[PDB]
């Protein structure tokens, strides 16, 4: 039971998938060639891997993942790497020519070309699950296939699968740095068309994770390998109440009902507290209440917007390690007494707790410390209403002179979809306003 | 799987591309005969972008060499790597043009255009998914610019979805060696603007200003001007042949550069060039590479972007290098200097990281930049066209080929639109 | 000639080029056309069917 | 000295 | 990836051309150029001897 | 984190720019070929103040050497320490000014400020957090004084918050080498004060009052004068590079020394100067450092505070001493000379202590201090600019280079007021 079908899309999605699936192989017993070291028990000893790994007859475990891209050069070091024998070859879908930072190329022209091939592969992985909790989506708004075809993945998921839970992690574009020039046209048009189709949507951006690896860990110059390692330690802590023994269990269904109050507002923000270096855990005792306070800290946040600008609509705390169910209570009661955190008026209950026994795993040659307790957090805040205002700013900028609009009009797409998907977002800017008013 | 069919025309086009293939063949471990003699595995994985396969494990390029005189085919066939080319790809006519756009376009270059289009249609349909073409030519000669624009017109009327790319060596203004060159160059820019996706501008004046000032060479030649054009002919297409942390093909840089379909004239430059005595005094870090993409002396056009506004900007980084330090230094150049950047595009930078550096190197960097300081490249051609044209100067050489003086007058004002189209975005 | 305003009229008052439908297989992207193959029904749509 | 043996056409050669 | 964040990588490094006779300076590595002239002075000297005898 | 770019100009700007960079490379342990052969590990800590770092362990100085003719500057490239500077930093024109402040300020020197400001912006934005540049030049020639005043005018405007230090080599009244040197130097000190923060004065006549009267050498050289000049150029920035008990950066050495931004003219002096046959007969003790300073023999500008008032006085001690001896000798030389200090500033003596001694030594000191006894330095340069301009002595050398007679006329009208600014404390 408890199966989860991971869907990775884009070069960002593939390179995050390579980080997570190395973590999952080490977390259970799996080698890089599929096999366990021999189980040395009677029959099947441990069946904990069934949420992520299947099993053939012979003793080979094949992941429940689909790796999607439109450029061939990203999957061809998954196919000829260390983990080239773990993946069944048909799970790794490549195109022949990529979407080239166009939403329109990735939605109408090249994405429709490749949609029905990968919705045959997710049928086969969803007919192997006795109980399916829900999918996972790993994308980035910036690219063509990370925005265009990913937004059309969610739309044809809603037709076929109904009200099945479709989570998504995302790389929202950064405020100061940026890869590309055409990213506001991409990022606006996909938040408009995934808006009624997605259940939940966690966001991080790469500039904030830059601020932690340089500062909290003692690793100057972090490559994307060090950022992708931290993303796998959030996905693992979301799904470790499904595989390892817990005191309080949390599913993948208890996040949408506890952080998404209103239909247009499904945008929580991730945080992970004891990300620390091996020279500076020789000195610090990591208690249960010492790592609770450091999910609310604006430095240790994982997006480049301060929660103090807004109001905490809810929370979701994920405690992982050697904790006590009483010292979880002994820290939450403290946090509510500060006046530098401010819960919204119509949420007097606030929280959602989760306690799990298996401590977080040490990857050989990784970044962090061998730590005995940890806390993950997904919190939903009104302080994201400052993030679309820096995206309405850079859409209306290049749209009032209509730069780059010819690269989307002749690419199979009419032009009135530009001047309505920024009007559609214009209600969402006032919709985040009225939940910021107190009920006088 | 993403093949590139090379086209190259004239003495300028056949002597640039001969050195460029000496750059690529070493980069993929190919001998002078053609056989593979490399060491890694990534050298033989995406070699089909540029190379076909012959029998016995020998690789032959997808290059079609075009010329109107027969004396620049012997120079290329018997050069350093002249034995790697298939001999049917050489195209040559038995009488030249002799610095004439009309003989290139109508008289002599129209009997030769229908035998190259039987060659390229045999090499373009032999690709599994053809990404696009290339060109390498000069706007000063007869067969580089006359028939070299007749070819592009036939391509983009036949393969319109594919990418057409050009590495134009537009004529150098103040080291010039042809009286009749501004007729050739002014008549050739209407054919660039309607039939190219991208187009790069190269001046041989600004290739000399690298070799005197930067590299401190004693006696440079044209072998060290082709040596620099190939440095940026390979950095644009290095994310198609080698994997990276962030990829960019020839199309993704085209999606992200041109905002309006008439504004595609760019300005290349290659960063880690070091003079021989200053070679030991420098280390290869990331801000050593973004201090020389963006240095205004480094650019391969003889126009200065401090006189205009950067519409968009590219960058291609090669090596094993950090994604934070890549990203933090391009925000750094945007913020110190924010009057060289257009307002209505908030982010003006596209970035891409490839893993496999040039051979023997640790890090490397390449640039492509779009400017409103490149409308100062055409007004110095217009001033030397209508100064000369208003007294009907060399006109009998062109009108007696079957032309008309109104055909000049439209190429006055079709290029004078691009002066004033680019001008309204400086306002 | 006003280019900025006429470059926007050329995209709004126009038609989108509909693609020729193509399907893939094999997990290496072998692409075939859809109509010429025997998958999508085309020939029962003819006029003299069944007479 | 000029050596045009490669470039002369096969109609016109020695 | 300690080598990216060494404190002494700038000391523990080599320049791209230690001398003119070094092995890792090929055509694609753009440190070595063809038109630099080290045979210039001897060629000029023997040119002058040839002129004198003519 | 506190880099100091070194900025030079002229023949004197290079002949001070050579010997100074010898004795930092011996102070910080650097061979003739650039690399490090030191003993301690305090000799690598704060060395980024002056040296960059190339590959192989190579520390190249952050120095710009500027001239208008290459004749005196070939001697710098082939000296004992001429192979540690990068060859890009040498900026040299093909036609010099040559004892004409007008040539260097409009015609030739404005055509040479084009590429230095590419070079100095390379050596300033390479610093992580720049502390400030530093000048040293001659006021005699037109390379140092004609263009070097125009270097300061540009870089004070682009980088306003940073620091501009200078060692003005203003020429002596009785000994000289140029007829027209009042015109070269009176003209520059009006354009000096608006663009400079802290100035000194190094007169070479005052150096001949040392090597004859204190070091007892028969035959001095300029190489035996740049030893003394650069013994103080290190002595100001010693707290920067070596730790102490009570530090003083060059920001802090001015903020206790400039009561108003037109009171910035200080006269250096230096303690361990002793003859080779008189070397054995003195103990390196705390009173021996402070007895030679306030003696009028030692000061590096030919101008004496017997006329004037010690407005504010500074002190920089090097060596590992006991600071109460520093504290008591200052007070017992402050109470005795009760007419030699003003009284509107009650405490006038500023202090620092640096552990590392100068090389081959134990203890030493350096003095920084303005007075009204340096308006006499400009009473003897604008008495001879009005003994020369009143009948137009060399004027056709000046008006025909694109000038006006107002630019001379305003220059006396600073000397009747900036000197009259100094005068009111008498």
């Amino acid at each position: 039971m408890r199966e989860c079908i991971s869907i990775h899309v884009g070069q960002a999605g593939v390179q995050i998938g390579n980080a997570c699936w190395e973590l999952y192989c080490l977390e259970h017993g799996i080698q890089p060639d599929g096999q366990m070291p021999s189980d040395k028990t009677i029959g099947g000893g441990d069946d904990s891997f069934n949420t992520f790994f299947s099993e053939t007859g012979a003793g080979k475990h094949v992941p429940r993942a689909v790796f999607v891209d439109l450029e061939p050069t990203v999957i061809d070091e998954v196919r000829t790497g260390t983990y080239r024998q773990l993946f069944h070859p048909e799970q790794l879908i490549t195109g022949k020519e990529d979407a080239a930072n166009n939403y329109a190329r990735g939605h109408y022209t090249i994405g429709k070309e490749i949609i029905d091939l990968v919705l045959d592969r997710i049928r086969k992985l969803a007919d192997q699950c006795t109980g399916l909790q829900g999918f996972l989506v790993f994308h980035s708004f910036g690219g063509g296939t990370g925005s265009g075809f990913t937004s059309l993945l969610m739309e044809r998921l809603s037709v076929d699968y109904g009200k099945k839970s479709k989570l998504e992690f995302s790389i929202y574009p950064a405020p100061q740095v940026s890869t590309a020039v055409v990213e506001p046209y991409n990022s606006i048009l996909t938040t408009h068309t995934t808006l009624e189709h997605s259940d939940c949507a966690f966001m991080v951006d790469n500039e904030a994770i830059y601020d932690i690896c340089r500062r909290n860990l003692d690793i100057e110059r972090p490559t994307y390998t060090n950022l992708n390692r931290l993303i796998g330690q959030i996905v693992s802590s979301i799904t470790a109440s499904l595989r390892f023994d817990g005191a309080l269990n949390v599913d993948l269904t208890e996040f949408q009902t506890n952080l998404v109050p209103y239909p247009r507002i499904h945008f929580p923000l991730a945080t992970y507290a004891p990300v620390i270096s091996a020279e500076k855990a020789y000195h610090e005792q990591l208690s249960v209440a010492e790592i609770t306070n450091a999910c609310f800290e604006p430095a240790n946040q994982m997006v480049k917007c301060d929660p103090r600008h807004g109001k905490y609509m809810a929370c979701c705390l994920l405690y992982r390690g050697d904790v006590v169910p009483k010292d979880v209570n002994a820290a939450i009661a403290t946090i509510k007494t500060k006046r530098t955190i401010q819960f919204v008026d119509w949420c007097p209950t606030g929280f959602k707790v989760g306690i799990n026994y298996q401590p977080p795993t040490v990857v050989p040659g990784g970044d962090l410390a061998k730590v005995q307790r940890a806390v993950c957090m997904l919190s939903n805040t009104t302080a994201i209403a400052e993030a679309w205002a820096r995206l309405d700013h850079k859409f209306d900028l290049m749209y009032a002179k209509r730069a780059f609009v010819h690269w989307y009009v002749g690419e199979g797409m009419e032009e009135g979809e530009f001047s309505e998907a920024r009007e559609d977002m214009a209600a969402l800017e006032k919709d985040y306003e009225e939940v910021g008013v107190d009920s006088v | 799987m993403r093949e590139i069919v090379h086209l190259q025309a004239g003495q300028c086009g056949n002597q640039i591309g001969a050195k460029f293939w000496e750059v690529i063949s070493d980069e993929h471990g190919i001998d002078p005969t053609g056989t593979y003699h490399g060491d890694s595995d990534l050298q033989l994985e995406r070699i089909n972008v540029y190379y076909n396969e012959a029998t016995g494990g020998k690789y032959v390029p997808r290059a079609v060499l075009v010329d109107l005189e027969p004396g620049t085919m012997d120079s290329v066939r018997s050069g350093p790597f002249g034995q790697i080319f298939r001999p049917d790809n050489f195209v040559f006519g038995q009488s030249g043009a002799g610095n004439n756009w009309a003989k290139g376009h109508y008289t002599e270059g129209a009997e030769l255009v229908d035998s190259v289009l039987d060659v390229v249609r045999k090499e373009a349909e032999s690709c599994d998914c053809l990404q696009g073409f290339q060109l390498t030519h000069s706007l000063g000669g007869g067969t580089g610019s006359g028939m070299g624009t007749l070819l592009i017109s036939k391509i983009r009327e036949e393969y319109p979805d594919r990418i057409m790319n050009t590495f134009s060596v537009v004529p150098s203004p103040k080291v010039s060696d042809t009286v009749v060159e501004p007729y050739n160059a002014t008549l050739s820019v209407h054919q660039l603007v309607e039939n190219t996706d991208e187009t790069y501008c190269i001046d041989n004046e600004a290739l000399y200003d690298i070799c005197f000032r930067t590299l401190k060479l004693t006696t440079p030649t044209y072998g060290d001007l082709n040596h620099l054009v190939s440095a940026t002919m390979s950095g644009v297409t290095t994310c198609l042949r080698f994997p990276g942390q962030l990829n960019a093909d020839l199309r993704k840089l085209a999606v992200n550069m041109v905002p309006f379909p008439r504004l595609h004239f760019f300005m290349p430059g290659f960063a880690p060039l070091t003079s021989r005595g200053s070679q030991q005094y420098r280390a290869l870090t990331v801000p050593e590479l973004t201090q020389q993409m963006f240095d205004a002396k480094n650019m391969m056009a003889a126009c200065d972007p401090r006189h205009g506004r950067y519409l968009t900007v590219a960058a291609v980084f090669r090596g094993r290098m950090s994604m934070k330090e890549v990203d933090e230094q391009m925000l750094n150049v945007q913020n110190k200097n924010s009057s060289y950047f257009v307002e209505w595009i908030p982010n003006n930078v596209k970035t891409a990281v490839c893993d496999i550096p040039p051979r023997g190197l640790k890090m490397s960097a390449t640039f492509i930049g779009n400017s409103t300081a490149i409308q100062e490249l055409f007004k110095r051609i217009s001033e030397q066209f209508t100064a000369m044209f208003r007294r009907k100067a060399f006109l009998h050489w062109y009108t007696g080929e079957g032309m008309d003086e109104m055909e000049f007058t439209e190429a006055e004002s079709n290029m004078n639109d691009l002066v004033s189209e680019y001008q309204q975005y400086q306002d | 000639k006003n280019f900025i305003n006429t470059n926007a009229a050329d995209v709004i008052m126009g038609v989108a080029k509909k693609p020729k439908p193509i399907y893939v297989d094999k997990r290496t992207g072998d692409k075939h056309d859809l109509e010429t193959s025997g998958l999508f029904p085309k020939y029962i749509n003819k006029k003299d069917y069944g007479i | 000295r000029k050596n045009c043996s490669f470039s002369t056409p096969v109609p016109l050669s020695l | 990836e300690f080598d990216l964040s060494d404190p002494l990588a700038l000391q523990k490094e080599l320049p791209a051309r230690i001398s003119d006779n070094d092995m890792r300076n090929t055509i694609s590595g753009m440190q070595k150029f063809m038109g630099e002239d080290l045979n210039f002075q001897e060629r000029r000297r023997f040119q002058k001897e040839q002129s004198r005898e003519w």
